[PDB]
């Protein structure tokens, strides 16, 4: 009668739902930010409305989206990638003009109440232009940088230019770990204009990220 | 409704000072993150400045470091900026931004074209 | 010149300002401080529903006051069978980011959209038997924020481009268009006459419309922050809305001003959902500390609370005949409560 | 520009300000009247006997 | 056809103190088992492999501890001594099953453990759900075939004179002492099948182990080495304890058996289910808040 119809119903649904679950947890979702200078349009080419890209690597799926169609105005819609295993965060380190909205951006992010667990990797492309840049004398990352007059070490063209990079590197970082506990990192490369090596340096970031959140719940953190 | 009003700005000599300060109405002030934000001519939004709550902590954009203060004052609900040494390119519009949500340590869209929540903006010149 | 205009306008403004004190004389508390109390209100959960995989934002009680739709971002509409805790149906999406979800009066269609900027409507008595995209309404620059159905044919839907938008399903294109916010518009909802309807945005402003004629009616303030609820009183001359202040407001549109505001001290987190009973006493409204608080909206004396998630609450709906209270949440899990 | 939207702004408050407004009191009072009306027909003011509940 | 069952201990002092403690012990056992079934079971999201076969240890604690100590508690407090001979057959086969289904969980549980740490990826496309029943399922089956054999392999003798246990339940080792006949095929298949069966889990849990601390050594974390050690070392503990008293008691020579291997059996078989689901389950904080919200 009316009540075994709607027991037959349900019975092709589990089953349909229950492979969904299978392959679902498998892919991973990564969101991708910059600027409009920053290569991700050259990045996601790479490897290569919402522009989805799927890449595969050592038999492990991966799913990156990115959203450029919104307005410039970004307060509400992110709330809808707090599920991300992380942010792929790019920037462009041989403009010096705009590199302090990058870092107010930054740490919005960093703090923002529904993104405290998600982990950024970070990419800081145009290298090859920076080493040109600064070898020049034209332009000094002094002149926006007051603090530069008094660093050190922690390329081998000139050490002017191992100083120059490595201290970009130093304000993104102080930034990620002055505000923390432990429970999301940062992970900055050095990617060159064309590089074949991204498609691997995600997936060793992505690799650490799970190992600690199965460490996590076995205790043994 | 909330209204923030500017006033402070005219012709001044390089080298000279200018005191810049902001009333703001219709909210309370004690709870909200405010910031300095300008626009030179031919150029986008650009952000100077801004002071927590209760004013521990305070930062500056590097081009202006050891150049401008920032102070409030949340007994009478004002904002101040005090400048010294001007430079010929600090000629810009000045407005005063406000964060958006009450209470959170994160300021999105500040620097936005068209952001609800800012003043009408006074003129500085040299 | 743009300093008259703005001396004009300034001057309008208060002149509207003495208009309103003039007639803000009384204060709705006062008057309602004799009438007694509704006591203490407990609800227990009846039904528990799951198969969900991912957080949900939308959800819509049928006319029916039996199934209902709803919505998450694993790309899935799943209608239920509440009273016997059946999946009737499940919808695959094409894209995974849906942000609303709607139930036609007539039970014969459902809709939703997200982020892809596209309205998708949904045909449930196909002669086939199966599901299949029945249209598909675009033009719409940013986001969609919610949609609600009119009659079979018509449409209208708001936007996070600043515009609301109505809608021909049949024709595909937009017989109307309203404008005057300027800020994102999170949310609305149809008057019981569908002559009116009511859009508050993140502006702290909410905004009158006239259907038949395009403009802007009135325009309501008060709030200090964005505006993410807002609901008609059931007589349909009145409205209240909950915002990122922590402050459930009472507008009448006869009196044009603020009646009375909902707040305490220990609450200092924004407000996601707000609704009515039937018969109109008892306000409910969904939080972000996991908890939803059931206000009297004529006294405004906390009078009961519904504590049954661990995650932040995204929706509330109520039945056309009272019966029952539904409230889904982040867990994925919805529960209905009563 | 803004002159468009100041037209329709200024000609809004023309016909918004040139409303019949009432008495808040008798707002307040018909708003009161008709809770108290309704009242009876709300099951989750005045709790039900599980006889009748379809939610048993 | 009858046979005594002297217990550990006959004066009256001695009768009391062990009837409370024993009780007290059994209690605890069973409130503490029964707890985190019900927690795990219908509480809250703990739905996980881990707590899987952390729930099916548990079951099987309360059912091996509810074999032997009732028992003894009615003989004591009834002033009756007699059990009987299908009664003694049936409780050692019923205490050799439940016994070694629960040496052959921690197996599997190990082997789950190093799969989630070490190859973190693939661990969801490996433990799929029928991999799990299917592994517990063969966990019923080998444990009952090893039961029925030694069972069945014990029965083929016969008993003619004497039916005095000096022991507090029956075991097999009295039972062989007793016996009036030929028993070498009973010492041979009890060395060589326990042998195999007792020895094959130990070193699997001792790699397993092996590996999940040298990954967490090599990662460079600076807080969690000291909860990986503190975990660690309980979980070696409460295992070594276990299975070193079993290899002492039970491979010891017929002539050689005496009473402080009978201390030894009430020692691993009453307080090992005791420490089992407080050193695993319960300091566990999600169980914490499964518990504090319930
Ligand atoms: C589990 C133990 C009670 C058993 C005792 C008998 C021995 C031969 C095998 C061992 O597994």
């Amino acid at each position: 009668n009316e009540e075994k119809a709607q027991r037959e119903a349900n019975k092709k649904i589990e089953k349909q739902l229950q492979k969904d679950k299978q392959v679902y947890r498998a892919t991973h979702r990564l969101l991708l930010l910059g600027a409009d200078n920053s290569g991700k349009s050259t990045i996601v080419k790479q490897m290569r409305g919402i522009f989805e890209t799927k890449f595969q690597v050592d038999k492990v799926n991966f799913h990156m989206f990115d959203v450029g169609g919104q307005r410039d105005e970004r307060r509400k819609w992110i709330q809808c990638f707090n599920d991300v295993t992380a942010i792929i965060f790019v920037v462009d380190s041989s403009d010096y003009n705009r590199l302090q909205e990058a870092l107010n951006l930054f740490k919005s992010i960093w703090n923002n109440r529904w993104l405290r667990t998600i982990s950024v990797i970070l990419f800081l492309n145009k290298q090859d232009l920076l080493a040109e840049k600064v070898l020049a004398g034209k332009s000094k990352i002094e002149d926006y940088f007051p603090e530069f007059a008094r660093y050190t070490t922690p390329p081998g063209e000139d050490p002017r230019v191992t100083r120059a990079k490595y201290f970009i590197r130093d304000e993104f970082l102080r930034i990620s770990t002055a505000s923390g506990d432990g429970r999301h990192y940062c992970y900055p490369h050095f990617t060159c204009a064309v590089d074949t090596e991204n498609a691997r340096r995600i997936f060793n970031d992505c690799r650490d990220i799970i190992q600690r959140m199965h460490l996590r719940q076995y205790e043994l953190l | 409704q909330v209204q923030l009003q500017e006033s402070g700005g005219g012709l001044v000599q390089p080298g000279g000072s200018l005191r810049l300060s902001c009333a703001a109405s219709g909210f309370t002030f004690s709870n909200y993150k405010m910031n300095w934000v300008r626009q030179a001519p031919g150029k986008g939004l650009e952000w100077v400045s801004d002071i927590s709550q209760s004013g521990a902590s305070i930062s500056y954009t590097g081009s202006v470091k050891g150049r401008f203060t920032i102070s409030r004052d949340n007994a009478k609900n004002t904002l101040y900026l005090q400048m010294n040494s001007l430079k010929p390119e600090d000629t810009a519009v000045y407005y005063c931004a406000r964060c958006p949500a009450p209470f959170t340590r994160d300021c999105f869209d500040v620097t936005s074209t068209t952001y609800a929540y800012r003043g009408q903006g006074t003129q500085v010149t040299v | 010149e743009l300093d008259q205009l703005r001396q004009e306008a300034e001057q309008l403004k208060n002149q509207i300002r003495d208009a309103r004190k003039a007639c803000a004389d009384a204060t709705l508390s006062q008057i309602t401080n004799n009438i007694d109390p509704v006591g203490r209100i407990q609800m227990r959960t009846r039904r528990t529903l799951r198969g969900h995989l991912a957080k949900i934002y939308a959800m819509h009680w049928g006319t029916d006051s039996r199934l209902l739709v709803s919505a998450s971002q694993d790309g899935k509409l799943i209608i239920w069978d509440s009273y016997t805790t059946n999946k009737v149906h499940a919808i695959p999406l094409r894209s995974s980011w849906v942000m609303t979800c709607a139930y036609a009066p007539s039970g014969n269609y459902v809709a939703c959209g997200g982020l892809d900027n596209i309205c998708s409507i949904y045909n449930l008595k196909t002669r086939e038997g199966n599901v299949r995209v029945s249209r598909e309404l675009a033009g719409h620059t940013g986001y969609l924020s919610c949609c609600r159905f009119l009659d079979d044919n018509q449409i209208v839907t708001s936007s996070g481009d600043t515009t609301c938008a109505l809608w021909d399903i049949e024709t595909g294109q937009q017989t109307t268009t309203f404008t005057g916010h300027t800020g994102d518009v999170m949310s609305l909802s149809l008057a019981p006459d569908t002559r009116l309807f009511v859009s508050g945005a993140c502006d702290a402003s909410a905004k009158l419309w006239d259907v038949r004629e395009g403009m802007c009616r009135q325009t309501f303030t008060g709030h200090e922050s964005d505006i993410n609820a807002i609901c008609f009183f059931p007589n349909g001359n009145a409205f209240a809305t909950g915002s990122d202040d922590a402050t459930c407001r009472l507008f009448d549109l006869r009196a044009d001003q603020e009646l009375m505001t909902y707040s305490h001290d220990n609450i200092i987190c924004g407000i996601t959902s707000v609704s009515f009973s039937k018969s109109g006493r008892l306000l409910l409204a969904g939080y972000d500390d996991f908890n939803c608080n059931v206000w009297d909206a004529l006294k405004a004396d906390r009078a009961g609370v519904l504590a049954g998630h661990d995650n932040r609450v995204s929706c509330l709906g109520v039945t056309d005949d009272g019966m029952a209270v539904a409230t889904g949440s982040w867990d994925s899990f919805l529960k209905i409560w009563n | 520009a803004s002159i468009a939207q100041a037209r329709k702004l200024v000609e809004q408050l023309k016909m918004e300000a040139n409303i019949d407004r009432i008495k808040v009191s008798k707002a307040a009072a018909d708003l009161m009247a008709y809770c108290e009306a309704h009242a009876k027909e709300d099951p989750l003011l005045t709790p039900v006997p599980a006889s009748e509940n379809p939610f048993r | 056809s009858e046979f005594l069952l002297l217990g550990l201990s006959s004066q009256p002092e001695q009768q009391n103190l062990l009837f409370a403690l024993f009780l007290s012990m059994y209690l605890v056992t069973v409130l503490g088992n029964l707890l985190i079934i019900l927690a795990i079971s219908s509480d809250s999201h703990l739905h996980t492999p881990m707590y899987f076969f952390l729930s099916n240890l548990s079951f099987t604690d309360i059912c091996f501890s509810s074999v032997t100590v009732p028992k003894m508690l009615v003989n004591i407090q009834t002033q009756s001594k007699s059990i009987s001979y299908a009664g003694c057959l049936t409780q050692m086969y019923f205490f050799i099953a439940f016994g070694n289904l629960d040496s052959f969980l921690l197996a599997v549980m190990a082997y789950d453990r190093y799969v989630a740490i070490c190859h973190p990826l693939h661990y969801t496309t490996i433990m799929s759900p029928r991999l799990c029943v299917l592994l517990v399922a063969l966990s019923w089956v080998l444990s009952n075939l090893h039961a029925l054999l030694h069972t069945l392999l014990m029965a083929r003798l016969s008993f003619c004179a004497s039916n005095e246990i000096p022991h507090f339940f029956c075991d097999l080792s009295p039972l062989l002492k007793l016996s009036c006949s030929d028993t070498h095929v009973n010492e041979l298949v009890i060395f060589t099948e326990g042998l195999l069966v007792i020895v094959t889990p130990f070193l699997c849990i001792l790699v397993s182990y092996v590996r999940i601390v040298s990954t967490v050594l090599k990662i460079p974390s600076a807080k969690g080495k000291w909860k990986a050690f503190s975990t660690c070392g309980s979980h070696l503990t409460v295992v070594s304890l276990f299975y070193g008293t079993i290899i002492g008691v039970y491979f010891q020579p017929l002539s050689t058996y005496s009473v402080k291997d009978t201390v030894a059996t009430v020692m691993y078989t009453v307080v090992t289910p005791m420490l089992n689901p407080f050193i695993y389950s319960l300091r566990n904080k999600d169980m914490k808040g499964a518990l504090r919200k319930l």
